[PDB]
């Protein structure tokens, strides 16, 4: 048992966007219902310094 | 592997053994029209396509 720093909490945005399927799309807009990361979400910030 | 166009329709597939693009173009489209200028005069027609 030694000393340690308490974790923090930050904010992330414009992240967590990937391809929902293997279908090639170009010059066309499509909206699907798949798991992604919402914008401006409070996440847990870890450290290891 | 697959891919759609702008009309949101699956009509393209990439060849896994050639790494090329082969589009889908069916040859079954159009109609058949008949030209009959009255059967009381002559008995000749004309095959009209689309």
């Amino acid at each position: 048992t030694r000393t340690q720093l308490p974790p923090a909490y930050t904010n992330s945005f414009t992240r967590g966007v990937y391809y929902p399927d293997k279908v090639f799309r170009s010059s066309v807009l499509h909206s699907t219902q798949d798991l992604f990361l919402p914008f401006f979400s409070n996440v847990t910030w870890f450290h290891a310094i | 592997q697959f891919g759609r166009d702008i009309a949101d329709t699956t009509d393209a597939v990439r060849d896994p053994q050639t790494l090329e693009i082969l589009d889908i173009t069916p040859c079954s489209f159009g109609g058949v029209s008949v030209i009959t200028p009255g059967t009381n005069t002559s008995n000749q027609v004309a095959v009209l396509y689309q």
